[PDB]
């Protein structure tokens, strides 16, 4: 896709959508309870994250 | 405490309740101040929430709960206020039609204004001068 | 060439050139709305971004 630069530069980007090979960790770094287990959230959670990349880009 | 629901179209609703009710996959929740950090999914349900003045009607469609003990949030992809899990699949149902409309008008309008330009350069070309 | 034909194209390139200023006025309002709604999206974008990166 095309990347907004600016009104007179935009980029053409490529992204790599998924497997999630790396992930930015962010500056917090905390650890949850999970009340599912934790596979059982991911399977629910990823996904929702590849939409929204999708929306994003 | 503080709690947000949030959707990828932008924020619906924003205000400080000390309870909220939610029913995730797993069983059913029930979150206070002070709560430790937890995370689970949520199926097509009420946001049922009570210490706000009055019991709060919030509704949410694919959520997804994290909870902090001063924060407390919500993700969805819909979300509306009347609770009634029928009226959300209304709303969503009739959005398709404004959604049809709004493109068909968008095409239709650079199609005219594109037809002006052709015609305009076919003028201009014929008077070729 | 004949100055009549001159004229002509000369009044041809007027009304092109009106009509390229009218549609670039249309597609600056629409990269600004463009623009807001792309801005309304960064709440839940950064939410989520975090949950899946401490949870993953």
């Amino acid at each position: 896709y095309n990347h907004y630069v600016s009104a007179i530069q935009q980029e053409v980007t490529e992204r790599k959508l998924l497997p999630l090979t790396d992930l930015a960790e962010n500056k917090q770094r905390t650890v949850y309870e999970f009340e599912p287990s934790q596979e059982e959230i991911l399977d629910v959670l990823l996904p929702q994250y590849a939409e929204s990349l999708i929306y994003g880009a | 405490i503080h709690v947000s629901v949030v959707t990828p179209d932008g924020p619906v609703y924003e205000d400080d309740v000390e309870m909220v009710s939610v029913k995730a996959k797993s069983g059913e929740l029930g979150i206070l101040p002070g709560h430790i950090p937890l995370v689970a999914p949520l199926e097509i349900s009420a946001a049922r929430l009570k210490k706000g003045g009055k019991t709060q009607y919030i509704a949410v469609s694919g959520g997804f709960l994290e909870v902090r003990p001063d924060k407390v949030t919500i993700l969805a992809q819909a979300a509306e206020r009347a609770e009634d899990i029928d009226v959300l699949r209304a709303k969503a149902a009739k959005e398709r039609a404004e959604r049809r409309l709004q493109s068909q008008q968008d095409d239709i309008d650079f199609k005219r204004a594109e037809l002006a330009l052709k015609r305009a350069m076919n003028r201009l070309s014929v008077a070729e001068m | 060439a004949s100055l009549r034909d001159i004229k002509t194209r000369i009044n041809a390139t007027k009304k092109t050139s009106q009509i390229t200023k009218a549609m670039e006025m249309v597609s600056t309002s629409k990269l600004n709305r463009a623009e807001q709604n792309a801005k309304s999206f960064v709440p839940y974008m950064e939410k989520i971004q975090e949950v899946v990166a401490n949870v993953a």
